[PDB]
């Protein structure tokens, strides 16, 4: 249902936009990893005090 | 504030908890002697007196 291959091997703005936003997605994921492993990394911190 | 018990990890009380466990003090202090005891005593007695004067 052809002017659909068309378009998804085309783009501009639509598209542009959408690769701006897959990127972001991708950039909260991965801030968001580097917000969880801190936590891991210092409930560790807090088992290692407990034991001094 | 810390809750019933705190939140899981426990939170944090291996430190605080830890480095407690007291106060401490620690109190070097009051202690107990079994003392010691001295040993007695050197003779045998010898005569003069008081065979003579008996």
């Amino acid at each position: 249902m052809d002017k659909y291959l068309d378009q998804f091997v085309k783009a501009p703005p639509a598209i542009k936009f959408g690769g701006l936003a897959f990127v972001v997605g991708a950039l909260t994921a991965a801030n968001f990893f580097m917000v969880i492993q801190p936590t891991e990394e210092e409930i560790g911190w807090a088992v290692a005090e407990r034991r001094k | 504030c810390e809750e019933p018990p705190a939140p899981a990890p426990p939170p944090a009380k291996p430190k605080a908890a830890a480095a407690v466990p007291v106060k401490a003090a620690p109190t070097e202090t009051g202690a107990q002697a079994a003392p010691s005891y001295s040993y007695v005593y050197n003779p045998v007695g010898k005569r003069d007196p008081f065979r003579s004067p008996i």
